[PDB]
């Protein structure tokens, strides 16, 4: 790897060095580089990991989504033939996003997961493996499309036990996993009741537990709420 | 328009 | 290269399609790809090299910026010194961004210019020229500053020879080359006053030459001298 | 305040 020579500090300096830059593939290397350490991250180091991949995955979603229109509507009646140009390079994007998704997986694989074992840390990297399996999800047509979607579902139903166990309503790990598997539900398994369900559950369950909470843990908790409530606009 | 998912958090 | 076993004209689809996706530094490999066949570059295709690695670059450029400041700012007393991270990644972008002005520098020489005869087609390479040269003024700092200023210089000169003789002062080729050596006086070659006047002198021949265009050739020769105007109010 | 340059037409 060719961070492997480069501090563990050096990496995370880098790292923010780059997020300042709004470099996200090197932002994404050098955090992967990081990992590859093998110590466990801290919140703020997991939080740099996230912001990284999600902004390259973001692009090549935004990407594969412009591409696959294209494509969609060069297959229609009365379409000028055009070439195999634009299905080659829409697969070429989508490679690319397998290629992303499937270095998350692996750092998430080998091995935080495994060394995860305080619930801040687990259900984060639970919900992550769910968020890229969703994302491989998106642009999966294959034999495949099914075994995809069932291991999101897996890994945040994992991630869902632990957190309803460990806690609050109001954490805000909990609730942008409640978000982003509501996401899932409606968007990715065809389960837009479900989608429903969860989203006003979750919301009504942090309402009656803002009480507790102090100003600024109340900006996050509503900040999150704010979401969810965005989508039930959007689904109702 | 698509669902929101959890945005980043600098 | 490993753009050369595609079609010319299916690299120049797929340079569009990379466009339409926002997907920049791919839009440059498909027009990297395409001068290398060898043929000369219609208006259209020159145009699709230039969005290309402006956007490339300008991206770099943004990012130098950042971190040249970052970096400093750690160089000023008082600022707790913090290791070799800063300097390291800037110089990284710094190559990084050298690298792509050195590779359209070699696209011009290599042989975009030397087939060039016609004066829209010349001028525009020699504006280029001059701009990549100005964009590794911009992070020059050794021995080679001065030469590279000057580079940017004779090419923006010869440019300008050319536009005055063969183009009416409305033309939006001559207009934009006009604007960017004004932009090299002013903020490269300490040169101000040079700025002002250059900026001066072609909105107000061009303004006299409006009369005689179209609705659409007025629309883009003011959009043009708009910038030059914008400048002016800056400067002045 | 940086000087404007000629920007990309698409
Ligand atoms: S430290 C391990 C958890 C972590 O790093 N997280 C969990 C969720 C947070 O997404 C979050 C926190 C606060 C707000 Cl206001 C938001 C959002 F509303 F989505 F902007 C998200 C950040 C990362
Ligand atoms: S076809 C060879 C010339 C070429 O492709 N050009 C020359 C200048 C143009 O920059 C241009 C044309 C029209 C407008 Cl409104 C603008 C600008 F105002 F800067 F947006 C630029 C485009 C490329
Ligand atoms: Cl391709
Ligand atoms: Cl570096
Ligand atoms: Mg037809
Ligand atoms: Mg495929
Ligand atoms: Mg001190
Ligand atoms: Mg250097």
């Amino acid at each position: 790897g060719a961070m492997g020579s480069m501090e563990r500090a050096s990496l995370i300096q880098k790292a923010k060095l780059a997020e300042q830059a709004e470099r996200y593939e090197d932002m994404a290397a050098f955090m992967k580089g990081a990992v590859e350490k093998g110590e466990e991250l801290s919140c703020e180091e997991r939080n740099l990991l996230s912001v990284a991949y999600k902004n390259v995955v973001g692009g090549q979603r935004a990407a594969w989504r412009v591409l696959s229109s294209i494509e969609q509507k060069s297959n229609e009646e009365g379409s000028e033939e055009k070439g195999p140009e634009v299905r080659e390079y829409r697969e070429k994007v989508e490679t690319e996003l397998q290629g992303v998704c499937d270095t998350v997986l692996g750092l998430l694989d080998s091995h935080l997961i495994k060394e995860a074992g305080d619930a801040e840390s687990r259900v984060f990297y639970l919900k992550m493996k769910g968020d890229y399996y969703r994302y491989l999800a998106e642009v999966a047509t294959g034999d495949d499309k099914k075994r995809i979607i069932d291991s999101a579902r897996s890994a945040y139903q994992e991630a869902m036990d632990i957190s309803k166990k460990e806690m609050p309503p109001t954490n805000p790990i909990r609730l942008g996993l409640a978000l982003n598997f509501s996401v899932f539900h409606y968007e990715i398994a065809n389960s837009p009741e479900e989608a429903i369900s969860l989203a006003k559950t979750t919301f009504d369950e942090a309402m009656a537990d803002l009480h507790t909470l102090s100003e600024d843990s109340y900006k996050d908790s509503t900040l999150i709420m704010q979401l969810l409530r965005d989508n039930l606009t959007l689904w109702t | 328009q698509r669902s929101t998912s959890t945005p980043n958090v600098h």
